[PDB]
């Protein structure tokens, strides 16, 4: 029938919207962005939008920080979007992990840095990504977590200095304490004068992108190891009886924040 | 250099640990680094030629 | 010879600041040392005093 | 033999090339440094 010719084509449309938005979106034109995204129904396409966001960013780490803020704002008027991002790269990054992805381990934690630097996410997080990947050091998971602290360190001195003096102070017992090679020997004297000089080169939030006031962001509390539900059903599409009120229903919305 | 030269019997007796827990105030663990590095260092540089 | 006198003003006297560390930490090896082995039982380390000097 | 192995209180010598315990002090840091540290902490801080 009509009724789900409709919402198909309609599904179809949103899923090339937030494609389109998401391959556009940089520090220049962020809120613009928004404004565009938030004109489509990102509640009913919310996995769509995380889905859209992940994909580019593990593609396109060199925009982790604008796909940060990106985050930063829509989680501030949808939280629950938000962390269904939050659940599905923190299952990406312990998929990484788990599969000894060192790729995808450095694009999900750089990811997962920006979104703390951004209050989306709690730094527990990254405490607990730390930690696991310096048990056991490898070049590799050392790799990950030195790429990861240079990212978040400087919102972690301030938020948890306590937490990060114990990343350091783990750091140099690996540096000393332990069997290393060159390569992580180098990682960390790196690493060390990264905080020494302060964090320089490592900004929390670049001028243009700190676009939420801090009463007015929500930080989620999502430890590393919790069982999340990633949602992927929500992707794919399928007939919404209430299509009618559910679309009604985010017109509403969206005549409120505008 | 000047003793591996002159092929004496290079031994070492490194001074002034009062200087680096009393002064510098270290921990143990970072102590046996420095000294470890130290030491390290050393017999690298007299393994040149 | 040029004392420094890094100051305190924080407890657990063993903080480590103003100190840099170029030694790449957990993992090292570049000279033989002697014992590569864990071999030997326990046989002359009197329990009355293989403690060290001071625990008290 | 007591340098760059780690010693332990239970089982009493066994001087691994590894910490059983997640914080493992060497027995080089517990037997000469650190008994020297306390000597020398408690003679020049607590002397009455």
């Amino acid at each position: 029938k009509n009724s789900l010719a409709y919402q198909r084509m309609s599904w179809e449309a949103l899923k090339k919207s937030i494609n389109g938005l998401i391959n556009k979106v940089n520090i220049s034109n962020i809120s613009i962005i928004i404004q565009e995204l938030l004109q489509e129904n990102i509640v009913r396409g919310r996995g769509l939008l995380s889905r859209s966001v992940l994909q580019a960013q593990s593609a396109s780490p060199i925009f982790t920080h604008v796909y940060a803020a990106l985050v930063a704002i829509i989680n501030s008027k949808f939280p629950q979007i938000g962390e269904l991002i939050l659940k599905r790269l923190i299952l990406n990054f312990r998929k990484g992990y788990r599969r000894n992805d060192k790729q995808l381990c450095l694009t999900a934690s750089k990811f997962v840095a920006h979104l703390i630097n951004q209050n989306v996410a709690h730094e527990v997080l990254c405490l607990e990504m730390l930690t696991l990947l310096l048990e056991r050091p490898t070049d590799d998971s050392v790799e990950v977590a030195i790429g990861f602290l240079k990212e978040c360190g400087l919102k972690l001195t301030q938020v948890s200095p306590r937490g990060i003096n114990a990343i350091f102070e783990r750091l140099r017992n690996i540096l000393h304490e332990s069997e290393i090679d060159k390569r992580v020997q180098y990682m960390i004297e790196v690493m060390f004068a990264v905080r020494k000089d302060g964090f320089k080169d490592h900004p929390i939030i670049l001028e243009g992108l700190d676009l939420v006031e801090e009463d007015d962001q929500f930080t989620h509390m999502l430890p590393l190891e919790d069982d999340y539900n990633p949602e992927d059903v929500l992707n794919v599409f399928k007939m919404d009886p209430n299509f009618m009120e559910n679309e009604e229903k985010y017109k509403a919305i969206k005549k409120e924040i505008l | 250099k000047h003793a591996v030269q002159e092929r004496l019997a290079v031994t070492v007796c490194i001074n002034k640990i009062d200087r680096l827990i009393l002064e510098l105030k270290l921990p143990p663990t970072d102590a046996y680094y420095k000294l470890r590095h130290i030491v390290d260092e050393v017999n690298g540089l007299i393994s040149m030629y | 010879p040029n004392v420094v006198f890094i100051k305190t003003e924080d407890p657990d006297l063993p903080a480590f600041y103003f100190d840099p560390l170029i030694n790449p930490i957990s993992h090292r090896h570049s000279v033989k040392s002697q014992e590569p082995l864990p071999d030997d039982d326990e046989e002359f380390e009197l329990p009355e005093f293989v403690e060290p000097f001071l625990k008290d | 033999r007591l340098w760059g192995d780690i010693y332990f209180n239970p089982k009493t010598r066994k001087f691994t090339k590894k910490a059983p315990t997640s914080s493992s002090q060497r027995s080089f840091v517990e037997f000469i440094l650190e008994p020297l540290y306390k000597i020398l902490a408690q003679v020049v801080g607590d002397v009455d």
